[PDB]
């Protein structure tokens, strides 16, 4: 009788530890012994404890990044330029496994794209008619740069500051 | 995740923080990129809330 | 008796716990025995793709090799353009491990530090070879279309299934993108 | 309803609250448009009472 | 009869109070025309006594 | 015999007491004419020590 | 032996103390002439710690 | 080990401390040369946290 | 999600308003708006007018 009670106790503990919660905004990536089991929706869910692990990722939330720098223009001029970049996470397996620390990679890519776009234009043209053309070209360069890395991040918007 | 108070400060002044919730001595800090980490207050700082407010950082109390 | 049964079951369970092997999806890791994991499976050592595995408790040691793009940043540098004007280039390179066995064997250790310093040396050499032919205005104007893509292609190919020992493809590393973050002038010019 | 402390301060600075019943940390805010909610003081803020009195806001203590 | 804090400070600044019987947070207030009521200190105030002594009103304590 | 805190302040403003035995809230006061009494502090007053020190009034604490 | 706080502060301004072991409410003090005594803060005074730090007077806390 | 508070003050003024872990009353100081010791605060010092911050000294809280 | 639509609305309205306010001077946009610039922006948003 002892073995049956022990089995009941261990399976009860198994089921009790199996349950977990995932916040409404976030999604989850569940991997069984590191094999990428599947994608998990928010709510209460069950998993085999000590077998598979779930990593939560914020998908609903919109993330913002600030990039500022002293940058050289075409007419041997330096200007302080600030930008804000809005982006959101999609297909979280890409965001989790494609690139280590995707936020820092996106920050560096944003800085590179900003330098590339600002190098073409002169100082006065920037200072007067920046917002429209500079923002458009910066967004195009940034998305083109992000695309090869194949991160899960989708570029929501870039706006001049 | 546990993160010390100083780098939390120069993150606040470099406006990477979006929402901070203070139940007791601890602060639940959320960054602009939706990464959250807990911080512990070493000793009460009168200038802390003023610095948080001036940097337009969202502040949340707790029951 | 039942005490002996309990002892044997707990001992086999702890043996299994000591011999369990787990590899995460992100990285691929191979076993590290003191003597023999080198040259396993004839020339090419085992890859050990992610998943469950079984290990001898003490003859070998666990270690992992990352299997996604890494970023290496050069904080500061000094370059001489064609017109003998100094320039400071802050640039980051993204590299992905192409073949794991050759990456482990060619580098001195499994640590990414040796591969990082080799990549930094080769990239800096190629960059100082390339940027010397150009002028600062052309560098600041259209660098991505004339420096970064060309440097990346040259570093992958190795110019100046045939693999050049000079090329980075000889190493297990592959370069996926090269960008120039910031360009600075000497304090006198500034 | 619960409204964040920083949002409450932005509201009072914009002349939107009428009376505030302070019960320790808890504060029961009544807006000028007859909407009531509740907020909580994160840490001891000396500037709070001065800001409330300056903006001509009724302040009521409790036992 | 209970009177709020803001109007009590308004009366103090307008000089219609004679003596203040402060007992902890409670303040038993007597107007210059011998009118008695009670006010409550919502949060610790650093300047109320400054104005009280500036307006020369007899403040007392309680064991 | 108990004396108002305000009256204590304009009395010491006139340089008329010598010793102030501070026991928490209550204070044992002796004037220049050897008159002894007790006074009570309504609330915490930071300016008290500065005023007492500036006007050469001796202060003594208690265990 | 107990020494009055006003005499203590004047003696500190005289630069005649060497060590001051502060026990919360209590202070254990050594003069420059190896004289030991004990004094008391009447009420919390940060200017005390400021004066001891600017006078290069040793300050000692304990568990 | 144990170190006087004034010693810690002059030590942090000269910029050779690196990490300062605050556990309520106690302080666990880490030197720039990997030397660890213990300091205690005499009384609540608001200037302490500001001084530690302005000299780029890591500050770490505890639960 | 509302956020993407809100951002797109911000961008389109900001561009249209920038063009319209660049067409006019300070006096025309300050003294007599009378729902002329705003109505133009609104019915240019609701249609493909440029």
């Amino acid at each position: 009788r002892v073995v049956t009670i022990a089995a009941a106790a261990i399976v009860i503990i198994w089921a009790a530890s199996g349950f977990y919660t995932i916040k409404e905004a976030e999604r989850g990536v569940v991997t069984r012994f590191g094999k990428f089991s599947h994608l998990v929706e928010p709510g209460l869910n069950w998993k085999p404890t000590f077998i598979d692990e779930v990593k939560p990722v914020n998908v609903e939330a919109v993330r913002e990044l600030a990039a500022s720098g002293v940058m050289l223009t075409s007419d041997e001029n330096v200007v302080r330029v600030e930008m804000n970049v809005q982006y959101r996470v999609t297909n979280p397996e890409k965001y989790l496994y494609s690139v280590t620390s995707p936020d820092d990679s996106l920050r560096q890519a944003t800085d590179s794209a900003l330098r590339g776009v600002i190098g073409k234009y002169t100082m006065d043209r920037i200072l007067t008619e920046g917002r429209t053309v500079i923002r458009s070209d910066t967004q195009r360069e940034l998305e083109e740069t992000i695309r090869p890395y194949d991160m899960g991040i989708t570029l929501l918007d870039v706006n001049f500051q | 995740r546990k993160v010390d108070y100083s780098t939390f400060l120069q993150e606040v002044n470099n406006d990477q923080v979006r929402e901070a919730r203070i139940n007791g001595r601890e602060i639940n800090v959320t960054k602009k990129d939706s990464n959250r980490y807990t911080t512990y207050i070493p000793v009460q700082d009168p200038k802390l809330l003023d610095n948080l407010l001036t940097k337009n950082v969202k502040v949340v109390g707790e029951p | 008796m039942r005490k002996s049964v309990i002892a044997i079951i707990i001992i086999v369970l702890v043996v299994l716990y000591m011999s369990v092997f787990v590899v995460k999806e992100g990285e691929r890791g191979i076993t590290l025995r003191f003597g023999k994991v080198l040259r396993d499976d004839d020339n090419k050592p085992l890859v050990y793709e992610p998943g469950l595995h079984f290990k001898i408790p003490f003859i070998e040691t666990v270690k992992m090799l990352d299997a996604r793009i890494q970023t290496m940043d050069n904080q500061a540098d000094r370059f001489v353009t064609k017109e003998k004007k100094d320039l400071i280039v802050d640039s980051y390179i993204k590299w992905r491990i192409s073949d794991f066995s050759r990456y482990y064997l060619a580098t001195g250790g499994g640590d990414i530090s040796q591969a990082e310093v080799l990549l930094k040396r080769k990239f800096s050499d190629r960059l100082r070879s390339e940027i010397g032919r150009l002028d600062v205005k052309d560098i600041v104007t259209d660098s991505r279309g004339r420096l970064t893509l060309e440097v990346r292609d040259a570093l992958n190919s190795g110019s100046a299934p045939v693999i050049n020992p000079n090329s980075m493809a000889a190493l297990g590393i592959e370069v996926v993108d090269v960008r120039i973050k910031q360009i600075n002038l000497p304090t006198e010019v500034s």
